[PDB]
RNA sequence: GGAGGUAAAAAUGGCAAAA
RNA sequence: UUCCCGGGCCUUGUACACACCGCCCGUCACGCCAUGGGAGCGGGCUCUACCCGAAGUCGCCGGGAGCCUACGGGCAGGCGCCGAGGGUAGGGCCCGUGACUGGGGCGAAGUCGUAACAAGGUAGCUGUACCGGAAGGUGCGGCUGGA
RNA sequence: AGCUAGUUGGUGGGGUAAUGGCCCACCAAGGCGACGACGGGUAGCCGGUCUGAGAGGAUGGCCGGCCACAGGGGCACUGAGACACGGGCCCCACUCCUACGGGAGGCAGCAGUUAGGAAUCUUCCGCAAUGGGCGCAAGCCUGACGGAGCGACGCCGCUUGGAGGAAGAAGCCCUUCGGGGUGUAAACUCCUGAACCCGGGACGAAACCCCCGACGAGGGGACUGACGGUACCGGGGUAAUAGCGCCGGCCAACUCCGUGCCAGCAGCCGCGGUAAUACGGAGGGCGCGAGCGUUACCCGGAUUCACUGGGCGUAAAGGGCGUGUAGGCGGCCUGGGGCGUCCCAUGUGAAAGACCACGGCUCAACCGUGGGGGAGCGUGGGAUACGCUCAGGCUAGACGGUGGGAGAGGGUGGUGGAAUUCCCGGAGUAGCGGUGAAAUGCGCAGAUACCGGGAGGAACGCCGAUGGCGAAGGCAGCCACCUGGUCCACCCGUGACGCUGAGGCGCGAAAGCGUGGGGAGCAAACCGGAUUAGAUACCCGGGUAGUCCACGCCCUAAACGAUGCGCGCUAGGUCUCUGGGUCUCCUGGGGGCCGAAGCUAACGCGUUAAGCGCGCCGCCUGGGGAGUACGGCCGCAAGGC
């Protein structure tokens, strides 16, 4: 455009937006599980991947993924919510983390026990 | 109309240089003059002198170019590469003596109309005095 | 010899996939 | 050698390229989500007009009536304007909610047809108008993104 | 998209330390706004901080400067200073004590609680330092501060040994079993010595005070440390925690087994359905280390908001076209000013931070000193090339004059023929129309085909073209009137009058709407007859609105050259339309084809640019949802922006 248009119209900044709705945008929020169960995927895939709609403590009510292998996730037991979605899950923009809250983590998991919150385990190893 | 008088003469240049003319007619005006001494003293062109063209005057610039080069394409390499006018009417450029563009890293040319004439980036620099970047060669 | 210029027919093919 | 089946060369068109046994459009059935309309209901902020209006500054009175150390003075006190705020009534914006309803997006293989892409078997697209379960069809005019 | 009652101005008062509608009476009717008032949302602002090559983008946490609040709201008193955090009065909410009538309180000070939440500490020591209030002083107060404690929250420093050590133990993994890998890794042998035990032990402290000198300068003397017996110094002395992520590509690091579109992984592309370096485990490896990952946010990459630094023929994007307001931009010459602009000096740009040197903690982090410049803005002085302004002048831009030239340019009125349909007369028969083929239908009530006459509507064959005209949509028989645009010659007059153009304004095919007129042909809808599985379609026979006129609306499009307008510049060849000439040929405008250089991603453009430049406007920023919904305006409605 000329120079006396940008002077007039100006530049119009993007103003990206979130794709997580946690208020305020903190790291984690607490919520208990209201309901648990299974979610067929996207076209490219099929599996049984777990899920759970959580009712956090900003009034709303979200689904979010249960990651690894087995749970004890019921409909009266508190979970802490990640961030991040499952690609073949629509609806899913969340993630579970595991171990400090009524969520146990991934009992007989060996390598990445950070993440699926595994604690470290002494066999003489 | 000629809004821009002297971006235009720029690209009466450069329209002769991409067809290696002998010469070209540009109207006159003693502030273009200028522009083509500075150009003759650094040896762009040949010259020029003030012609008569139906009763009115115009500046016959005498054009300077390189050998003739071998192989495919034998067209000889351009005295003048690059040429364009910055301070455009829609947007003036105003510059002091800190703020001089390193044209081509000193290998180029930046003229600027100054106080004490229209002087290039190198004798601007020398006298210390800057204004209006009229245009870059190179 | 440059233009204007000839239709009786007849639908459909499960999804996803190699260096 | 006009026609059916297969094949070779040249050319044209193409939205096809596990390549027409290709692709693809729309309605209907099912599930989930968000959103609009909706008899209305609820909430927040704000505006206008009036009624009441505490404290207090300021302005009169200080008298048939009080206290005061100098008194054609002071204090208490009475009144008046403004006034936080409360109320009554009507509006302006925003938000939540509502039976029901309109279209939309998503969801590996459900139904109905063949619209487009090969002259897609009615050249296609299009603005408008009318009709039809639906892609769509047709009328008038226009475009080559066709001969 | 309009706002405004103290709203805007004046006069006189009130009030204040002080100007002011800050407040009050009277008068005038003004003030603000596309340069975005008014309203809505959000937010303390800065030095700086993070990023980035830079320009910029984001941010305002610690420290420092300014403002504003002390549960919410108002108000004054005191006083140099307050509308006052730990002062006062009142209302609302809340907590507590009551003998019930009326009282007490205000952590957004230091700690600590509760509640919220993903999450944030000690109800610690001391006035020894520095600083503050009071006091002549002695000294008192100080949850300011100096310190200590909690927390990998961040940065920095350090440890978990070091040197030897097998042709290379055991275990475990792979194996084409011959071997290869962990792997100098361990074990083992020397050496050093974190932690710990013992002794010593601070700097931060010198003043205020006292003595001599006059309680002055000057000199001398004394007292005091929370941190803390802590850092540190000397002697002795122990082999003393390693974990986290990854290993398909981007991206550095591969083999085996398990599982079989199940379980599962995932930031993007994507892996898994029987032999997976992508899942799970094991071995091995790569990266980093008291840390490693994840989630959330900011900048980068992103030249995907492009000033540096992007685009619009076909990818998203040129407004349908024109006229024109504001605005932006403006030809050649010469003077005056010096607003932009440039230079020199001066002042400011606090400090800290940042950049560079030298130092202090045994190094660094941290900290001390010193130096260097920003950008901006105020002042004084100078320069005048360019922009700006004033004045004189010019003609190449633009406009006019004289005289011609073409054209379906527009509006109004009149008119000509051919053909279709219908009516009438004649003559004339058994079939005509229709299709790919048939049928519906018309026809012995006298059809088709032929002749003659009449009515009425619409469109104008041949000329006619790859043609002309207009700004676009668009415009075609003929005549005349009214009228616009344009081209050439002469170079006569004006003399910079110029280009673009947000908004506005006018035009705007076809379809549609209103009122009236008209209706031959054609023809949405609709009804038949065939086709087909079905036909709401293609094909056929009928057929109403509409198509036509006058006036008023609607305002769309493949409104297309999918290319905005004006000007300057860059080889030509060739067809045609239309002026002028010393009409061979040259020269001016208009429509086309091929093509130099050049551009583009290619197709292609190419003095009728998509080339090289300048001025201005519109517009684009992944696809869908969607030109949809709400709001606003327009419209009779359909609907449009
Ligand atoms: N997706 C855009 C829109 O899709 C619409 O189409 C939607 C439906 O009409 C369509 O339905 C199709 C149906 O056409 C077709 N005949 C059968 C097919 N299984 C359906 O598919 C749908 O339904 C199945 C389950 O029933 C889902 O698993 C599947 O994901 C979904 N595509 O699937 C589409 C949704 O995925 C229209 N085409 C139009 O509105 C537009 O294209
Ligand atoms: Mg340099
Ligand atoms: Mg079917
Ligand atoms: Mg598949
Ligand atoms: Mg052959
Ligand atoms: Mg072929
Ligand atoms: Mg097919
Ligand atoms: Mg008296
Ligand atoms: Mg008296
Ligand atoms: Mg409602
Ligand atoms: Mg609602
Ligand atoms: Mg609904
Ligand atoms: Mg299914
Ligand atoms: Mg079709
Ligand atoms: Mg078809
Ligand atoms: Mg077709
Ligand atoms: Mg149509
Ligand atoms: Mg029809
Ligand atoms: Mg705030
Ligand atoms: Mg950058
Ligand atoms: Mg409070
Ligand atoms: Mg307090
Ligand atoms: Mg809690
Ligand atoms: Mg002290
Ligand atoms: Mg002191
Ligand atoms: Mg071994
Ligand atoms: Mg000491
Ligand atoms: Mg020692
Ligand atoms: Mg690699
Ligand atoms: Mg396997
Ligand atoms: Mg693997
Ligand atoms: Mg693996
Ligand atoms: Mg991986
Ligand atoms: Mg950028
Ligand atoms: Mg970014
Ligand atoms: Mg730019
Ligand atoms: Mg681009
Ligand atoms: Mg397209
Ligand atoms: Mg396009
Ligand atoms: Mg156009
Ligand atoms: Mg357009
Ligand atoms: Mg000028
Ligand atoms: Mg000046
Ligand atoms: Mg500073
Ligand atoms: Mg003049
Ligand atoms: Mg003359
Ligand atoms: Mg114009
Ligand atoms: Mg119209
Ligand atoms: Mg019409
Ligand atoms: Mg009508
Ligand atoms: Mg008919
Ligand atoms: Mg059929
Ligand atoms: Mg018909
Ligand atoms: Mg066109
Ligand atoms: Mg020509
Ligand atoms: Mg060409
Ligand atoms: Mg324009
Ligand atoms: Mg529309």
């Amino acid at each position: 455009p000329t120079i006396n248009q940008l002077v007039r119209k100006g530049r119009e900044k993007v103003r990206k937006k979130s794709k997580v709705p946690a208020l305020k945008g903190a790291p984690f929020r607490r919520g208990v599980c209201t309901v648990v169960r299974t979610v067929t995927p996207k076209k490219p895939n099929s599996a049984l991947r777990k899920v759970a709609k959580v009712r956090l403590t900003s009034g709303y009510e979200v689904t979010a993924y249960i990651p690894g292998e087995g749970h004890n996730l019921q409909e009266h037991s508190v979970v802490l919510i990640r961030g991040g979605r499952v690609k073949d899950l629509p609806g899913v923009r969340y993630h579970i983390v595991r171990g400090v809250y009524d969520a146990a983590g991934v009992k007989d998991r060996k390598k990445s026990r950070s993440k699926y919150g595994t604690k470290k385990p002494k066999e003489a190893a | 109309m000629l809004t821009d008088p002297i971006a235009d003469m720029l690209t009466r240049i450069r329209n002769a240089t991409r067809v290696y003319k002998e010469s070209t007619d540009v109207p006159a005006s003693r502030f273009k003059e200028e522009i083509l001494r500075i150009l003759a003293r650094e040896g762009f062109i040949k010259g020029y002198e003030r012609v008569d063209v139906d009763g009115k005057p115009y500046l016959r610039v005498y054009l300077k170019y390189g050998p003739r080069r071998q192989g495919p394409d034998p067209r000889p390499e351009q005295v003048i590469h690059h040429i364009r006018r910055i301070s455009k009417p829609g947007r003036r450029v105003y510059v002091g003596v800190k703020e001089i563009p390193r044209v081509r890293r000193g290998l180029g040319i930046a003229i600027l109309s100054t106080s004490k004439g229209v002087l290039t980036d190198r004798e601007a620099r020398k006298l210390g005095v800057g204004g209006e970047l009229i245009c870059e060669v190179w």
